[PDB]
């Protein structure tokens, strides 16, 4: 195939970059035509690239001045593979001026994607282009704000005034039709030099190789961006091209020269195979020097695990700094920190293990710490692992960083003698870091569900007055990995004891909860800042349990006339390990007032169902105290259940349409006198039986000699709850169905009914009992002659 | 913005070029 | 970027000149 | 009155009461009495002892660790005023570590000339806050009274009000009571210091507090200025000389005093300016015969040598011994751990010095503001250099603004090195100005001056910044300032935007949200637009410029002033508390609170209303069948960002009102009402959101009642149809008519006439009626309730 | 017992040492 | 002074009667 591969590119501000497409046949990527401001129609009526045939990704046209008809630019563009769809679009047309007609009749098919054509004040032939024949995905088009011999698919499809939209036969779906309209090769598409010939194909349906069109890439020629075939060496070279240039470090995965190894797969030093590696083993990110100034300064640093450079962080400012960072384990260069104001500690570097420091900060300092105010802790060197390959240590102007911390990096990083004198400024660092930390030991602990009582050793500096007071640092410890540090650390002051241990207790605690506790002291440092403090190691306490909470959302449904299924939620407050559930249920009596209501009347409706300013005063008192001393002295039951490992339940063996009371409780204890929560109450009624209200039983009538009939029938003694009344329909030969109501009292005292003075003839008897579920069944006709 | 801003930017440029990556 | 600098907010001539070659 | 007794100098009492007899005839003490070392002391050891003779103390009073004592009135109940000539650590009276002491009883004391009182660790004393110090002390701020009985308990007090005076402490009256037996005497405001007699007849201008005969210097209990022969005198007439600020003495006395020290170990006094001065200042020497020290014909300064050349100054009494000094043969260190200023006495005792043999050091002092009190310090040789070869030392100084007015103060230092550390409010400009004024620029090595600590919270940019562009808007505000550039561009690191809401104009300098701005490229006006500003709200803004340390250079940056800007107004919040209650069949009272967020001052309120209509189903539903219960009532973004990369209802206007009543409203009918509040009405009205609310007037009592007569028609089949018109003007409407027709001497039949029954059937028809007289009453039950029953329709069929 | 006695503890220590004789002062 | 003697340094029992009569 004669031409160059034409990587995707864009042209701006003039026609000068247009000349670079002269020797182009197939675009491998995407072209963008835009910013043609200093451009005229004449400068482009005399320019074309007939050699150009294929474009891989898309084309972009936006704000181009001068171009009048695009048939001139691209007389031989046939297929846009749509491999990369710009804004999920295979073609974008926006803000077009000087342009009148489309002119690209040579485009017949698009593999995938859609086209957006917007802001075309002077576009023509808007309704004369067949989109469905070209676009396999037509509903995503956005064609708005526009000026709006050959077959009609009925409007004729024409691109220009002279040549129209070529309509290959539908049999040539993707083969392409030749000049006379014959299906070309399957690898051919649109048009072909010779019909049915991969060697003479203008276009390659799936892949290209050696002037010929193939569907797949055979080895050693690997798939190349889903459009052509290449062996390993050239793909290596471009991969190695990225090695010694700015890039797309190429890799071959699935025998495809994709720029990127897929997830969990990693580069091999020998071959380009993206070998497996659990979660992408590493993530080195090149720079070699970049400062970190804010959150966004670490945007590309997300997921980086190794830095082939050095970092100079200066954050002139919470946990957001941890999520960005801490993914990194090794850094080839040095680390420099300076005046990061709001940096209390460097905890958020979780993964920091090794530092090459081969590139050395001036003074050969693999580390540089300066103007660090709030920096109180580097890392828990008792557990964290860190080592420096080489370099020196700079630690200056860090008034709130204890020297003991400094004493730990050389013993952790193996830099014991690498430094020299003044590498650490003994006086600029930890001036306000009081870390004498006289170990403090708790004397006694008493615990409860809410009130825990402490007691600790009473400690004394050489002057008892020096002690300002105690304060207890406490906060719930879900885990065991808790260190002091903008920080919550709930803490309460304690006045020094009068001179037994001081001790203290707390309130408002949550039973069955772990807490982390440590204690420090307050002493006014001497004239030489010899604070000589005392500190308690952090301790963890877990309070006991209590009565739990009610299980939540107790919901029960009558899935059957005998099945009652319950659902609920675990209690909001387990307050200890919940051993099981307490369930209590009971048949509920219905209302007895319905047993006296006579429903034959109106009422037929049926109810169904700061500090230092204090330190002045302390010093003030002793000073006055001391002065006089020098002056004065002269040296001459219910059905229940235990639901275990379940949040639902079913109760069966229940009568239909029966009211119930349901009681649910939670207990965090089973054998030894359970601590149980209070109950959750829901009322349950099953569905009624479908045969319980039907009047079952022979109907007996007694005609009296004076034309009186007495009604005797058997009601269904087990009704749906109960039967409100009996509806009776009696009809005589030639008459209509009269209606009769038999109340509960009417069937009680009359054992049926008493009908008197009936017209002579033969009647019918139909009685239906209405239970709470509703009407039952009408009785069978008891015809009687009067 | 949008429709107008493009000419707003164009008038202050055109000969110096419009910067691109 | 430029869109919110220019119409969501206001961009002066300095932005316009910074947004070209 | 005169003082019958001796001068009784100030002494000390220890370890037993044996020394007490020395108070036998002491009408007044000429000194300070110190009381302590009372261990084997019992309440019973005291009740028989009292010295009513004593009146006034020149220097001070000392009480410490005395056992058994419970009150002092039982000892010294005639104690009146403390001169405080000799202070004891800026205190004229200290009561420390008392046990058994419960009340003072010093109700006979009125004022104190000078000094303060500190009470502490006296855990049994009451009646403390029950005393107004302002009468008692010419200044109360310097008092220290903590850690005693009252402040850790709530011991009862007995104000002798059954009358004693009460004054406002903060906002409430308290009986200024000394004890149960005594209360703080209060003279009228006219007797500022001289006081009055018991009845208020105010004392003499020579009196102080107490006097027997009002307006009589010879009857002044306390001599306000001087004492002379039972006559308080503003000045000592000749030949009598002013003596210890309180009495007049002849020449014989002063000469005898001088002789006594002459032939003894000392204070051999002299005479100068009508005063028996111990030691006169520089420039004078006392002659051979007479005891006056004339201005000498030479430079003879009053040289104050120092014991071991090392001295600290920590309180007033540490310095009053330096009064009148000019030359110091030693070094000096300053350390006052107060919390209250002491510059007043500091300038009085100090400043008169000019030169120091040794060095000067400032350490741990807290309330000190400036070293201006060193009035005359010009040259310090600093021979005895401070350890480390230093002549100046400043350390842990919390309130130092300046050291001296270098516009006018002149200073010279000979040797040594300076020291400045942890001085959070003293910036390097002062240090540089001093060291250039000192002449010791090239004497201080590295670390002699700490850069970060000194004056960090201070701000001496000394350069103003101007806003090259200003703009406000809805919630966003754009500012641009001039690009400020030091000659060393690198010092600049950015500009710090401090803004905060400003309720008023009283806004402080230096809450207070901060924003960072990047340095401009080197037009280039850094500027900023800020976001998220609540509408119609004042804000205060200024900027700071960040520079490097600038130690070799003096790039001190610049700053901008406080600008009070408020945002604009907009649509207000929703009007609040809209209720709907009717007070009449045509009057409904409407109330509404103003919006929570007016977002600009509210012009007025917008309200609309209209009337609803009944449901159609209400016209076609049976009102007697069961169930009759009637209610009673972006591609552009992506494209452009990719392309360009940088190098009528009835209503009326409710104005200033939150309550509306509307008339002409249909009785018992619902109405739909909407409401708004408007903070902009005339210029294209801007209002709040519509506040829908509904109300229905209470039903009237007539509309439910039936109108017109009732007619009956009888057919030959004894069937009766009753004729009556419905009340076409009901309270909303009528659902049913209850027809109650009986028979004469028989029972009664009640009939249902719903709306459809009436309209369709022309009322109701009665079938199957045997002949007889009928009583037919009809009631039309409305949306309200029962109507009036119609009169019975008597007829026979 | 040798300790940094200062404050009321110092004073009580002194009274433990002396008090049978009284604490010295200049006449 | 004396406060320096006991609070700062350590006082030996010989040093105390020097303040006792």
């Amino acid at each position: 195939y004669p031409g160059e591969v034409c990587p995707g590119m864009d042209i701006r501000n003039n026609l000068t970059r247009l000349h670079e497409l002269e020797n182009c046949s197939v675009i491998e990527g995407h072209l963008q035509i835009l910013l043609m401001f200093k451009t005229r129609p004449e400068d482009f009526r005399d320019l074309s690239f007939p050699k150009l045939i294929m474009i891989t990704d898309y084309l972009l046209l936006f704000r181009v001045y001068g171009l009048e008809s695009l048939k001139d630019l691209f007389p031989n563009l046939t297929v846009i593979r749509g491999s990369r769809l710009f804004f999920n679009y295979a073609l974008v047309i926006f803000e077009m001026v000087h342009l009148k007609e489309l002119g690209l009749y040579n485009l017949m098919n698009i593999t995938r994607g859609s086209v957006r054509i917007e802001k075309n004040n002077e576009l023509c032939y808007l309704a004369t282009i067949d989109w469905s024949r070209i676009l396999d995905s037509v509903e995503d088009n956005y064609i708005v704000l526009n000026k709006d011999n050959c077959p009609a698919t009925f409007v004729e499809r024409c691109w220009t005034h002279s040549h129209c939209q070529k309509v290959c036969p539908t049999i040539c779906k993707s083969h392409g039709c030749t000049a006379e309209g014959l299906c070309c090769h399957k690898e051919c598409l649109g048009n072909c030099s010779e019909p049915d010939d991969p060697t003479k194909c203008v276009a390659c349906r799936n892949f290209y190789l050696d002037g010929q069109c193939v569907e797949t890439c055979p080895p050693p020629y690997y798939h190349f961006q889903d459009w052509r075939c290449v062996n390993f060496s050239f793909c290596q070279d471009l991969h190695f091209k990225c090695r010694n240039s700015r890039c797309h470090q190429y890799v071959i995965h699935n025998n495809k020269c994709i720029p990127e190894c897929p997830s969990g797969y990693t580069m091999n030093s020998s071959n380009l195979m993206c070998t497996p590696c659990l979660g992408p083993c590493p993530k080195v990110c090149q720079i070699g020097e970049k400062t970190i100034d804010s959150v966004t300064s670490a945007q590309e640093l997300r997921g980086c695990t190794v830095i082939n450079g050095s970092l100079i962080i200066n954050i002139r400012g919470a946990a957001e700094l941890e999520a960005n960072l801490g993914l990194i384990e090794e850094i080839s260069g040095f680390l420099k920190i300076r005046r990061s104001y709001a940096l209390v500690s460097l905890s958020f570097f979780r993964k920091l293990h090794l530092i090459r420091g081969e590139t050395l900060e001036i003074g050969n300092y693999s580390f540089y710490a300066l103007d660090n105010q709030n920096l109180r802790q580097l890392w828990d060197w008792s557990k964290h692992n860190l080592t420096i390959t080489q370099g020196k240590l700079f630690f200056h102007y860090n008034p709130k960083l204890c020297l003991s911390e400094i004493h730990k990096m050389e013993e952790v990083s193996g830099t014991k003698g690498r430094q020299e004198r003044n590498d650490i400024a003994l006086k600029t660092n930890g001036d306000q870091a009081s870390c004498e930390n006289e170990l403090l030991k708790f004397s006694f602990i008493r615990t409860s569900f809410d009130k825990i009582l402490l007691r600790w050793e009473p400690y004394w500096p050489p002057d008892f007055r020096d002690l300002l007071g105690f304060m207890l640092f406490y906060k719930e410890a879900p885990y065991q990995n808790v260190t002091e540090f903008s920080n919550s650390w709930t803490v309460v002051d304690i006045d020094p004891p009068q001179r037994s241990h001081p001790g203290w207790l707390m309130r408002g605690l949550k039973p069955w909860t772990q807490y982390a506790i440590f204690v420090k002291t307050l002493v006014t440092f001497s004239d030489e800042r010899r604070t000589y403090g005392a500190k308690s190691d952090i301790i963890y306490v877990q309070t006991d349990a209590t009565n739990p909470s009610v299980p939540l959302d107790p919901i029960s449904v009558s899935n059957s006339s005998s099945q009652i299924i319950l659902k609920w939620k675990p209690p909001s407050d387990p307050n200890g390990n919940i051993t099981h559930y307490l369930v209590y249920w009971e048949r509920q009596a219905e209302d007895s007032e319905l047993f006296e209501l006579d429903y034959c009347l109106k009422g037929l409706k049926l109810p169904s169902r700061q500090i230092l300013k204090e330190l002045e005063e302390s010093s003030f008192r002793k000073t006055f105290e001391d002065y006089l001393h020098n002056v004065v002295f002269v040296p001459r039951h219910r059905p229940f259940e235990k639901v275990v490992n379940k949040e639902s339940l079913v109760i069966s063996g229940l009568r239909h349409f029966t009211g119930y009371r349901i009681e649910l409780q939670a207990c965090n204890q089973d054998s030894p006198d359970e601590r149980c929560s209070v109950a959750a109450y829901v009322s349950a009624r099953t569905m009624p039986e479908a045969k319980a209200d039907d009047i079952v039983g022979p109907v007996t009538h007694e005609i009296f000699e004076n034309n009186v009939v007495h009604l005797m029938w058997q009601e269904p003694k087990e009704p749906n709850g109960l039967i409100v009344l009996y509806e009776v329909s009696y009809r005589r030969y030639g008459d209509e169905e009269l209606h009769l109501c038999v109340s509960r009292k009417h069937f009680a005292l009359e054992r049926g009914c008493r009908l008197r003075g009936l017209s002579p003839g033969n009647y019918s008897v139909r009685v239906r009992a209405t239970s709470l579920a509703g009407n039952g069944s009408w009785t069978e006709p008891t015809y009687f002659y009067v | 913005c949008g429709s107008h801003l493009v000419e707003a930017l164009y008038r202050v440029c055109g000969e110096r070029g419009f910067f691109y990556t | 970027g430029i869109v919110e600098q220019c119409c969501t907010s206001i961009c002066s001539l300095y932005q316009l000149e910074n947004y070209c070659n």
